[PDB]
RNA sequence: CUCUGAACCUGUGGUAGGUCAGCAUCAGUUUUCGGGGGCGGAAAAAGAAUAAGGGAAGGUGGCUGUUUAUAGCCCUUGUUGUAAUACGUCCACUGGGGACUGAGGACUGCGGCUUGCCAAGGAUGCUGACAUAAUGGU
RNA sequence: CUGCCGAAGUUUCCGGAUAGCAGAAACUCAGAUCAGUUUUAUGAGUAUGUAAAAUGAGAGUUUCUAGUGGGCCAUUUUUGGUAAGCAGAACUGGCGAUGCGGGAUGAACCGAACGUGAGGUUAAGGUGCCGGAAUGUACGCUCAUCAGACGAAAAGGUGUUAGUUCAUAUGAACUAGCCCUGGGCGCUUAAGCGUACUACCCAUACCUCACCGUCUGGGUUAGCUUUGAGAAGCUCAGACGAGUAGGCAGGCGUGGAGGUUUGUGACGAAGCCUUGGGCGUGAGCCUGGGUCGAACAGCCUCUAGUGCAGAUCUUGGUGGAAGUAGC
RNA sequence: GCGAAACCACAGCCUGGGGAACGGGCCAGGC
RNA sequence: AUGUAUAAAAAUAGAGGUAGGCUACUCUCCUGUAUCGUAGAAGAUGGGCGAUGGUUGAUGAAACGGAAGUGUUUUAUUGACUUGUCCAUGAAAUUCCAUGAAUCCAUUGCAUACGACUUUA
């Protein structure tokens, strides 16, 4: 199960600059050895700061504030593949900021058979207008009039005696 | 009619086995009504035998029994452990067996 | 072990004494008898058992003290006196005793 | 779960491979297995698919009927080199249609190799026994014809034992003993 | 105090069952070439120090004694006081004038013989 | 298949064979010593139960070359005594805080020989731990583990 | 007189070995179900209850638009609170079930109870049946 | 016959003398040194060598003495290549001396390196059936009328799936994935592919125990009523176990000799036969029954014409071909 | 009716794959 | 062997039953963890009461069942059992698990490696 991690971290302090810069990123991983890892990927990746001479100041776990209420996740990735160079936005529906990273991380290995390493999340964020949204399933899952039929769910005790109802 | 069937009928599936690799020494046995593994925890421990017949009669009998005891589950299907006396025959696959409901804990 | 402890209603047992239930009392007899030569040794005259009248002394007092209690519950008469069998389809894992 | 000593199963809506796989298992259980209505048994994929794929084989003896068609893939599932899967063989039997000594036993059916709980909606299924009367079977009309007339009589049979049932039905609750002690769940 | 044999059956020699000319007698296969030498599956098994049975328990017969063999009267004496560890075993070369004394006199000292009823009848 | 670059460093940490488990002290020589070792070894930070769980049920002393398993408190107190350590409790209270007398202390115990974990490990084991393998650095992921080897 | 378990009579006194089984109490190893508690986490997030304020909705009432009505929802504080729960971690906290082993052979030791006792430097009890078949072997 | 050690398969000069590898003996040492170790820092040019902290192991010799003194594959580095491939060197290990689980199968691939066993747990790989183990859960992708499952290959597709972007609900241009065209049975909301999480299967691997052996470290005599001093004995503890060439140790068996068993034998020696029994890891040994008819063995030592499956071995006997070719 | 000799590890269906030939022994299929 | 116990069809993305006169109804499904059956020295001996029914055996049977009917019923009488509701005795010391044609033949040609083949006989 992935979570959502809070991680602050900073270059340690030298002769040079007494005081260092403060940077905090949000990521998602199942344990914090993993969250610490990417952090340090992604501030080699942009400011180019060397993990040995940096440190991690802070760690911490975030949980859904309104894990009750459905919400949109407007989510921007970053895709390395055999060209290298990619970047796509997706929304999802559900009620859990780490849920839609899940389903997300789901969609991306089905389709384009990435992986967890090459995606890069850049943002996410809640898309609460319903006009904002530009992906027409969530706009189909958003009107009053919500009611469909039920997806089959196709379900030892063998050798059952009666034909079996496969009905509502 | 109704017999007396104080036990619970079983078959024997297969030796302890891996894919070229067989181990007579523990069988595989399938107590028939047990589907999981947590349900094979109540027959554990409990007396299972193999009775068959033989033309030739001893004490005016003809029957013969070989004794064993569940040990273990095996799998998430129910299937059990179980080790014999005497080292079930390879020719017993698909046989019954009878688990007993001693020694009892309920 | 080998008995299954059913959840049938109690039975009043504090009438009738126990005491005389120890070990010894259900001991087999000594297999004894200072059997001289030929006779029983060779021909084969042998002895034979038989439970005296001071277990059935014992045994009719049990019943006398146990009956009432029996009797007084419905069904319970009848319940002792049928023998538990399992049927098609009984699984002794779920269902409870 | 239990078992029986020999089982009769309806094949009709049942996928060749799911059934077989689950009635190969069975046999090597030591049970015995009789499999009716072969001709009814389906197979996932478009009727062009498995004719190609029966075409291929075409081209040892070649069985036509459907019941036989059923039996290579049981037989290709059980050690058949061995004496225990010759074994296995010996206790399948597998026909098209009921016939009399079937017809008025109990006919359980597989979940696990159903095809309406195992195939998405909208996809073609070609029929065993359709598929065979364009390979070399030749007695599809006839085997339907008997079938609708099993199937008249067993309705009849059906009509009376149902009106039979009502008779006890109906004296079931003028008992006042089923209403005074049903707190026990019957 | 219960007697464990690590192996019952004999270690015979490799191919004996292929040719009358070659014995069952254990011989160490010194082909280089040969399955049996680098121990393959289903390869028979060698004679290894691992088979080698408990010290205690070594050279004792299934009833708990070691064997002793006799050749008279004075060779059964000896075992007046490792009666519980040993059994007289007459020699197969004993003539049944000495296997008679010799069964007697065991008798006397509470030595089991193994093989006390060996060219002899009884006369109640 | 170890190099031998690698397969002498595993022989300076006393991990002679496979699932065999000691204690070190994390220092700067320590550290990139195992990045060296990182696909054939794991380690984390042992909390108290991890370091205690391990000297009672798999703790041997290393007494006149022999593994000695530690049984009793004078088997410590007769070989580490001379460090001012006279019981099991001390021994691990040592081990824990990396006392002036780690050195001694690790040295004396026999390199833990560790059972098959309970469960298994994960699917592909010779993954890096934050690829979704077992080896390399696990930080508190280590008592989870050893949690399964006892 | 002592001794000869010395012969026999009288003892009707006692105590009774090999293979295979069942159980109990234990020890070593192990597997699998539970119960209780401490601590940490935003001193969980929620949430209910809940005194309010504001807002809009896929809009109740009024009438798509509308703002609590003749349904309610969302946000914020307040709110009982020191909530509960989940998760993580810990208990030298505890209750069962299963299996495989019993090496060693007076006493020593380390401990716990109170000289003795003990689950503490490795299994003993209580029974049976068969033995005159079972156990095995070929 | 068993047990314990155990290479090298090649530097260098040049058939060799060296050396290396592997053992033996005598020496001096654990308060001394050492390392297919990692550092620190000095310098020098992210690395480099040197000098001096961590970690591990007691180390250094001297003398003489067996074998090797081919390569294959794989990795990396490589120089040129050149229809393209490839070739060439070098770098490094594995196999070559090595079985085991998986890989359909297979010698180079994935795990794992080996005394005899009981129990437990795993690795790699797996869980529709053959086959031990979920016809497990949660998402998706895929319809093939050759999928998939384990070079014509670029691309095209009134082929899809998700679609994005841009134009004004549609269309265009695009973004990728998959399909079409270019081990068996069987599977198709999978028993396919990708991702995530539980459960389960089992190697000679790992853990606990028992037993064998070896190595190592101890204990043991006014020989104490614990009696356990074949001191060549007894005893305690831990570790370890592949193996060709080769090195070393202890044992089994045969003919004859000295000694011994105050030895066995016509009441049956030796030999042979046996689905009789027992002992030993083994070479082998003991024994019952049958056959047989005159000699023979255990122990200490001595001795040698002393152990066979092979030599297109020697001698003898005897088969299938064959009642064949045929006469 | 009389009567050999050569030869003789053992065998004897295919199909593929099995890298070293592998088909005659091995693996998956038919017989 | 150990209850060697169970006959709709049909859709499933809708069916069946139920009822009215194919059009309008209703109910059930959501599996069998169902239903039938089951108490006794494996099931004793009587007294009953109560069913005066049920459970069946035995034969004597007619009908139905082609497909591979080989079994479903309908019974007729008789024989018993009945734990339906109750009683009175009984079963144990095994005193803890082991439980007449054809072929050959002759004939035969109709046949041709050989029989076979082919009638007659």
């Amino acid at each position: 199960a992935l979570k959502e991690y809070q991680v602050v971290g900073r270059k340690v302090p030298t002769e040079h600059e007494p005081v260092p810069k403060l940077f905090r990123m949000r990521l998602f991983a199942p344990n914090e050895s993993v969250a610490k890892s990417r952090y340090w990927y992604f501030l080699k990746m942009i400011n180019k700061v060397k993990k040995a001479t940096g440190e991690i100041v802070a760690i911490n776990e975030i949980s859904e504030p309104k894990p009750l209420k459905a919400k949109v996740f407007g989510i921007w990735i970053r895709y390395d593949s055999r060209s290298g160079t990619h970047n796509m936005y997706k929304e999802f529906r559900d009620t859990t900021r780490v849920g839609a990273v899940e389903a997300m991380y789901a969609d991306m290995a089905a389709r384009h058979r990435a992986r967890f390493r090459s995606i890069r999340i850049l943002k996410v964020v809640e898309v609460e207008k319903k006009e904002d949204v530009r992906r027409n399933y969530v706009k189909q899952l958003l009107n009053p009039h919500l009611k469909f039929p039920l997806p089959h769910r196709r379900t030892k005790k063998v050798f059952a005696p009666h034909r079996p109802s496969t009905f509502y | 009619a109704q017999g007396h069937r104080l036990y619970v009928k079983a078959k024997h599936l297969s030796f302890q086995r891996s894919k070229h690799v067989i181990h007579p020494g523990t069988s595989i046995v399938k107590i028939e009504g047990c589907d999981s593994k947590e349900e094979a925890q109540f027959y554990l421990g409990k007396r299972v035998c193999y009775v068959y017949k033989s033309s030739k009669a001893v004490r005016g009998s003809k029957i013969r029994v070989i004794w064993g005891t569940i040990a273990r589950p095996h799998g998430n299907s129910g299937a059990v452990r179980a080790r014999f006396v005497h080292n079930l025959p390879a020719k017993t696959f698909g046989s019954s067996l009878r688990v007993m409901l001693y020694p009892s804990n309920i | 072990r080998y008995v299954i402890a059913t959840s049938a209603p109690k039975i009043d047992v504090s009438g009738v004494s126990v005491e005389k239930f120890t070990k010894a009392y259900f001991a087999k007899q000594k297999r004894s008898g200072p059997v001289k030569k030929d006779e029983a040794f060779f021909a084969e005259n042998a002895p034979k058992n038989a439970l005296p009248a001071e277990r059935i002394a014992d045994q009719k007092a049990v019943d006398a003290k146990l009956l009432p209690a029996i009797k007084a519950i419905p069904n319970m008469k009848e319940y002792l006196a049928a023998s538990f069998a399992l049927s098609n389809g009984d699984r002794p894992h779920l269902m409870k005793f | 779960s239990e078992f029986q000593k020999v089982v009769v199963i309806d094949a009709k809506g049942h996928l060749l491979g799911r059934l077989a796989s689950v009635v190969a298992k069975q046999l090597l259980g030591g049970q015995k297995v009789v499999v009716v209505r072969c001709e009814e048994l389906n197979i996932s994929g478009h009727f062009f698919r498995n004719k190609l794929k029966y075409l291929a084989y075409l081209r040892a003896f070649h069985f036509r009927a459907p019941s036989r068609i059923f039996q290579k893939a049981v037989r290709g599932m059980l050690p058949h080199k061995t004496a225990r899967g010759q074994a296995a063989l010996e206790h399948l039997q597998a026909v098209e249609g009921i016939p009399p000594p079937f017809d008025k036993q109990k006919r359980v059916v597989v979940p696990a190799a159903l095809r309406v709980l195992r195939l998405k909606p909208g996809r073609k299924y070609c029929t065993v026994g359709r598929l065979s009367s364009e390979v070399g079977w030749k007695y599809n009309d006839i085997v339907a014809k008997l079938e609708e007339r099993r199937k008249v009589k067993s309705a009849a049979f059906y009509q009376a034992k149902l009106a039979k049932q009502k008779k006890i039905a109906s004296a079931k609750e003028a008992s006042p003993v089923n209403q005074k002690l049903s707190q026990f769940g019957y | 105090v219960n007697i464990i044999k690590k192996r019952t059956k004999p270690f015979k020699r490799h191919q004996s069952d292929r040719f009358k000319r070659v014995g069952e007698s254990w011989r160490k296969p010194r082909g280089i070439d040969s399955c049996v030498r680098r121990r393959f599956r289903g390869t028979i098994s060698m004679p290894k120090i691992g088979y080698g049975n408990n010290k205690k328990t070594r050279y004792c017969m299934p009833n708990g004694l070691k064997a002793f063999l006799v050749r008279n009267v004075s060779d059964v004496e000896l075992l007046l006081m490792h009666n519980k560890t040993y059994a007289a075993e007459i020699a197969g070369n004993v003539s049944a004038r000495k296997r008679v004394e010799i069964v007697e006199k065991a008798r006397a000292l509470g030595v089991k013989v193994t093989n006390a009823g060996a060219k002899v009848r009884s006369q109640e | 298949n170890i190099p031998p670059k690698a397969r002498k460093i595993m022989q300076l940490l006393r991990l002679l064979q496979i699932n065999n488990g000691i204690f070190v002290k994390f220092n700067k020589a320590i550290k990139e010593m195992l990045q060296v070792v990182e696909p054939y070894v794991t380690y984390g930070i042992p909390n108290h139960k991890t370091v205690r769980e391990l000297i009672y049920k798999r703790g041997f002393g290393k007494v006149n070359k022999q593994r000695i398993p530690l049984s009793d408190n004078a088997i410590i107190e007769a070989a580490l005594g001379k460090y001012s350590i006279l019981s099991v409790e001390d021994l691990i209270h040592e081990i824990y805080t990396v006392g002036p007398n780690f050195k001694q202390a690790a040295n004396f115990l026999w390199p833990f020989k560790l059972s098959s974990p309970l469960g298994g490990w994960r699917e592909r084991k010779f993954k890096h731990f934050i690829e979704g393998g077992d080896a390399g650095k696990r930080d508190e992921h280590i008592n989870g583990l050893v949690q399964k080897m006892l």
